[PDB]
């Protein structure tokens, strides 16, 4: 019901101690000394770090001290590196079985740029070729607008019929991903020699192929 | 290993009925010995928890679900329960079984609990197929990708399922329109890529879809041509054979395929003995190809090529055993001796001037009496001021072995001069 | 232009008639001026003559076809006429419309008495594509060739049908199975192949088959890298701006994209403010991709790379610039005079030795006093004996000049000594 | 009816005298001095040389000396060359038209050896894979016995239908050439990336092809 209330960012140097709260509810962190720290890397689930108020299990190093005062809840991670960017969140008990978790707070080492990863062009399959049919694709994975376009090529030239091309959204590092796909059958697959693909992306815009030629 | 897998969906419209569930195979609890917990993530916002449960006792439910949500088990059966009545127009969330550890750690697959029909269509394929440019150490990752589905779970199996070394099956998309997209990656060895086949292949069961594709990488080579002096002797001796050699170098070992074409004159000989041979040098070959000379055709103004044709050269390197224009000269060869502050030095080193020549087809030497010697660096001509060439000797020896009273002999085998040689002699 | 063309054929039983005859469309006489002929031609054998006609009055018909023949004329209509009656089985022969000069010279194309029923099917076609390895001069010749024919004349037509410039539509063929196959060759100039669009095209009326075909040549290129040294001067001095570059040469002009790869040290700078350049040397270009270095790298003992990657270069051309292992040195930098015997000439030469060093990053130089001098050549050193490196240098200078007293400085600029740069100096 | 008899061959070295001859038949050799040599070149037919007992026209050299004793008529071509391998007969008059012609003498200049040209490959026109048909070919053209054999390929192996090879004949050169073909619909071509064709001629035995891959 309660959310447990940390500071919403948090920035420190390298060479630097970062700190970290969480205010409770009776019930949870004041109750007893049973407060978990915790820190999640985006492509998967959290690790354990420290809980129980400075009780920490083991691979985790010296670094981590993190207690409570009153009943905000304290995590610090002195002398910092550029590892330690992640998902920070404490949590505690309730009592019998049950326990309230943390709001989160973003640690930051100080100053950002961008980044980009791939679009690719696929043919059909051989399932499908026997049983007439050649359906095609085109994939724009990955970006941080949730606004992306396709359209393909078919000898170099505008095309225009059969293709499917549907709007972005969030994944498990959430940035969003993009889907489109073009039917035909064997024959007009047989006859086509090119069939480039062009996505564009907030003026990041694309004629794309790692493809060297096609030939034989 | 352990899984956790969820069922009941579909899509409803409120105020009715619908039950989900999920099923764990690989580790041991439900409710006893641990807790159990079920999730929930609005489209567009994250997750928030909906309830909880212990060992058998104790059922609590979220604020927004509470005294409204039932989340139960079935121990022995291993399965769980979410048997619920009114989720209402937001409560449309992705919900997944959330095994317990000591906070929410065990990810289950989740199944849809979403509001009013819906369809089931299609997905198709792309291959992450890698780029050349290399990235640091012992490192190479190339892959696969899943595109544009309807239902999720899938079946995106490496090498017909095979190689699970250096694979990052990497996460899933829901999207903006409603559909799908998520990759599949084969992070493994630089060197094991082109010597080996690795294929992506998928299958989706939801609609019908199966597929599989491949691999390969790249790194230099491209050669080099040269051709050779007949010896002076060879040509002036009547009864001594003299030839022209074409030397092709750093071949491959991918492209080996040595074609020449050889033209004395402009008018192909096309034979004569040219004789070939490609043999396993470094980690390529030296192809040393051969023609025979009768002396006269060289003395008398002969033009002569070699067209040097390999696949790996696109267009054939030609080359011309051309000789050059002229000026006389016969080397000015004049030895000397050091600059006295070498006597004040264990080791001294003596000259041997070869100036003005034309043609630049030298041949210097050195010598300590009969015998020849070790130490010495000969300047390969500059076109001299006058119109001709130039060059200079070295023989760097002892002052102790000079003073000694030793005899170094500068033998030089160049051109206009008597014996197609002529020496030049030196000491203290 | 001239034509003699026959008609009347088929084939036929013997006991009963057939009549042939022939026209002519661009030269008089039919009898009048001169005379005509006929000839045959049994499947096997060659030429006999069946008769003769004059001006108007003596036709004279052969011992086999004498009494029998009829060789007749029709003057003013221009056409010719073989009517006869009995062409027995071995008569059968490649009848053609001989028309005389002082012989039997313009050649008609013929009709061909053959002997029961027949039928009359289907042509097709062959490209002759030309063979890159050269004739000699300023020829070529490529083509087309047509195959597998029944009824004969074709419409073989180079380049729609225009190009009769080098052309020679080499001569037919009448098959031991009955068929036919020629030849249509395009005799122009080699520098004007891929210079140009060449079609063959062929039309046969006889059956319906029509066709169209091109051509291509070839010739060298294939290109060469190198990397190069910061001066010691912008490395040593905090103040001035040291950089690694890299030249790619011989390029190309079918080929011009070079892209670059750049390691500092085996994780990629990528940038820095490396900059190409590609400008029109000889038939290529000379492309200088170009690195910017703080000092401090190079003296921290860093790896460097580029690896150049051109498309007419299968493979990319990489390259470290590489120092090398070690031994001290610190160059044995005595400068040497003459052998005496060289004041018997008008023109002295001068030597600087420079032995015992490493590395081979070697900058020698001469001067006559404060301005440089002109003739010079340094050996570019040979690794020693001791494990060390070593040169000569020249300077080609008068005799007159030297005793006139001039001062003579074999400037060197190598290494581990004193000032990047140490000067030994030489006079008498 | 007469043939004009001449010596079957006639055989110098380079830099000596070659005499050739024509007996006749009264009404021709014997009867005028209009006696005929002639030169003929493999490809096209004669040239003029001598008529009327030595008299030639223009073009043609002072080596040629042609004229008649008896009625053996003789042409003398002195110090010789590489050019004047070719066909020379003698040829007559009759009276009022007619003219009786020679039965040939090949002159050669001492010694000979072996010669080859051309098999190529071709494809289909777009006149016939409009409405329905790929017909493809393989020429052998050119050689001197009238035995040669072929057989194709279709991505390497054994092909069994519908080509017709047929049997090599005489040429304006007098050399014998042959034919091929195979017939198949656009969708076959359109399926197969090669056709390699392989002829043989004894022993002399090819699988050719002056084709750098087949590609785009
Ligand atoms: C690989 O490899 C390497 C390394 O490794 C190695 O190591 C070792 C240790 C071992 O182990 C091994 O095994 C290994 O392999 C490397 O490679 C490299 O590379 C480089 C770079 O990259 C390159 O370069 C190139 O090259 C060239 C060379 O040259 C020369 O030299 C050297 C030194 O000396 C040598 O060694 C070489 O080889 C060469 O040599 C030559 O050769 C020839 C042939 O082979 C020879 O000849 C001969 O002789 C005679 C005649 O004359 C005799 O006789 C013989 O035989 C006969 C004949 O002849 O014929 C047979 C007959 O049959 C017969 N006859 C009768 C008559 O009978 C007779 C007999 O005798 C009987 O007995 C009688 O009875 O005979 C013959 O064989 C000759 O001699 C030699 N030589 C001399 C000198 O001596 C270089 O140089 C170059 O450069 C150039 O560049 C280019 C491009 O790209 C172009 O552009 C041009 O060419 C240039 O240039 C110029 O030019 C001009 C004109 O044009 C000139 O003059 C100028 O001067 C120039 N300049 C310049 C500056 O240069 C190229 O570059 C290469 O490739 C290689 N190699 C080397 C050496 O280097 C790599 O890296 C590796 N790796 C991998 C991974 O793979
Ligand atoms: C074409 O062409 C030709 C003829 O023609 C001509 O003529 C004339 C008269 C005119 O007309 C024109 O136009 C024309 O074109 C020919 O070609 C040729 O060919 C050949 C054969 O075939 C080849 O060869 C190759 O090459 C190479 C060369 O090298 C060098 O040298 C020379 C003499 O000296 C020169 O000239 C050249 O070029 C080169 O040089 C160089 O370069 C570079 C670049 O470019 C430079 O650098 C620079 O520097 C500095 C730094 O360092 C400066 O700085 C600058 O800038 C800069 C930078 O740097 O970076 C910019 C920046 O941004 C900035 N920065 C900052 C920091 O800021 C700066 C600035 O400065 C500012 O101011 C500051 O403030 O900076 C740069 O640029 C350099 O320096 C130079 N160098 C020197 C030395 O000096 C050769 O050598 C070679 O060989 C090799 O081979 C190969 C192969 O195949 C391989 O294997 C290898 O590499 C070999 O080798 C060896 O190696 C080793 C190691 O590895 C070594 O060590 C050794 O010794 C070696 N050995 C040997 C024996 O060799 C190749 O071969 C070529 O290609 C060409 N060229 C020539 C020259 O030769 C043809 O034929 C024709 N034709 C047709 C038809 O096309």
């Amino acid at each position: 019901p309660s959310a447990l209330t940390q500071p919403p960012s948090a920035s420190g140097s390298l060479g630097q101690s970062v700190t970290i709260s969480c205010t409770g509810t009776s019930s949870d962190v004041g109750g007893y000394n049973y407060v978990s720290w915790y820190q999640q890397h985006a492509g998967k689930a959290p690790k354990v770090i420290i809980y129980e108020v400075n009780k920490r299990p083991s691979g985790v190093p010296d670094r981590f001290s993190g207690s409570k005062s009153g009943n905000t809840a304290s995590l610090t991670v002195s002398g910092l590196q550029a590892e330690d960017e992640a998902d920070y969140y404490c949590s505690s008990y309730e009592g019998s079985d049950n326990f309230v978790f943390g709001t989160g707070t973003k640690v930051t080492v100080l100053g950002q740029p961008k980044a980009n990863p791939t679009v690719t062009l696929f043919p059909p399959s051989s399932e499908e070729l026997q049983a007439n049919k050649a359906t095609e694709v085109c994939l724009i994975s990955d970006f941080y607008p949730g606004a992306v376009t396709v359209a393909w090529k078919a000898d170099g030239s505008p095309v225009k019929a059969g293709v499917e091309t549907t709007k972005p959204s969030k994944q498990s590092n959430n940035k969003y991903a993009a889907s489109s796909y073009l039917s035909l059958t064997p024959e007009q697959w047989k006859s086509h020699r090119s069939y480039s693909c062009q996505v564009t992306h907030e003026g990041s815009t694309v004629e794309k192929t790692v493809a060297p030629t096609e030939c034989s | 290993p352990l899984v956790l897998q969820e069922s009941g969906p579909g899509l409803v419209k409120p105020s009715e009925a619908l039950s989900l569930t999920c099923t764990v195979s690989g580790d041991s609890i439900n409710t006893i010995l641990y807790y159990w917990s079920w999730i929930r993530q609005p489209p567009g916002k994250g997750l928030e928890w909906i309830g909880y449960i212990y060992y058998s006792g104790s059922t609590y439910g979220n604020p927004s679900l509470k005294s409204r949500v039932t989340i139960s088990v079935n121990t022995s059966k291993n399965q769980f329960y979410s048997k619920l009545s009114s989720v209402t127009a937001a409560d449309t969330a992705v919900y997944y079984c959330a095994r317990v550890p000591l906070v929410v750690n065990p990810w289950g697959q989740g199944t849809l609990v979403t509001v009013s029909s819906a369809s089931t269509k299609g997905p198709s394929v792309f291959p992450l197929a890698p780029s050349s440019k290399s990235t640091s150490g012992g490192t190479a990752a190339l892959g696969c990708l899943v595109k544009d589905y309807f239902p999720q779970p899938v079946t995106v199996s490496w090498n017909s399922g095979a190689l699970t070394s250096g694979v990052h099956t990497f996460p899933a998309v829901l999207q903006s329109s409603g559909l799908y997209s998520l990759s599949s990656v084969v992070t493994v060895p630089s060197s094991s890529l082109g010597t080996q086949t690795y294929i992506c292949n998928v299958n989706h069961k939801p609609s019908n879809t199966k597929v599989d594709k491949r691999v390969a990488p790249e790194l230099l080579g491209g050669p080099s041509v040269f051709l050779f002096p007949p010896k002076p002797k060879d040509t002036l001796m009547i009864s001594r054979t003299p030839e022209v050699t074409c030397v092709v170098v750093d071949v491959s070992h991918e492209d080996p395929q040595v074609k020449f074409n050889w033209y004395v004159d402009g008018v192909q000989v096309h034979n004569a003995k040219t004789k070939p041979r490609e043999q396993q040098y470094n980690s390529t070959y030296r192809v040393v190809s051969v023609l025979t000379v009768l002396h006269q055709n060289w003395l008398d103004g002969k033009e002569y090529k070699c067209k040097v044709s390999n696949k790996a050269l696109p267009a054939p390197i030609e080359k011309t055993i051309s000789k050059a224009k002229g000026q006389p000269r016969e080397p000015q060869v004049y030895t000397l001796p050091p600059s006295r502050e070498e006597m004040t030095k264990n080791q001294v080193s003596l000259t041997c001037l070869v100036k003005g020549f034309y043609p630049s087809d030298i041949a210097v030497e050195w010598e300590s009496n009969g015998q020849p010697e070790n130490n010495y660096k000969t300047t390969p001509p500059v076109l001299d001021s006058d119109g001709s060439f130039f060059l200079y000797s070295k023989l760097t020896v002892d002052k102790s072995r000079w003073q000694q009273g030793n005899v170094f002999s500068c033998s030089v085998m160049h051109e206009a001069l008597h014996n197609h040689y002529t020496q030049k002699s030196l000491s203290l």
